[PDB]
């Protein structure tokens, strides 16, 4: 999970063509290749702002906090048994 | 007649093959009702 926790500012893809001579992925978009790394959300933001770019946010997915119970792979009467191991 | 010289275990020469689910067969009556967990299986 060492990946989900920066914040990341990227562009939106423009159009990548076919080379004629050799089939490389040619492009016009300067900022295909720009991401940026921020610490927090508003930092993002405040960066954004300030160069004038429009953006959108998507917000932090962290994972909900799970129940687990190794001994409720083997239990009485609930359904949550292991048929095998 | 104290005897420690025979063998009294000879009882195993005639064990069969369904011998001990023979056994198990003929003890099915003696025995208490099972308890139930609530449902058919775990699946159900």
């Amino acid at each position: 999970v060492n990946n989900t926790k920066k914040w990341k500012m990227e562009f939106d893809t423009r159009e990548r063509w076919e080379n004629p001579l050799m089939g490389w992925a040619s492009t016009a978009d300067p900022l295909s290749n720009l991401v940026l790394t921020f610490s927090t959300k508003e930092d993002a933001i405040a960066f954004a702002e300030k160069n004038g770019w429009s953006y959108d946010v998507e917000e932090r997915k962290v994972p909900k906090p799970k129940s687990k119970s190794y001994g409720a792979n083997f239990s009485w009467n609930k359904r949550t048994r292991v048929s095998t191991k | 007649p104290f005897d420690n010289t025979t063998y009294k275990n000879l009882q195993h020469h005639d064990y069969s093959t369904y011998t001990f689910l023979d056994l198990n067969l003929d003890l099915s009556k003696f025995r208490m009702p099972q308890p139930s967990s609530g449902r058919e299986s775990p699946r159900h």
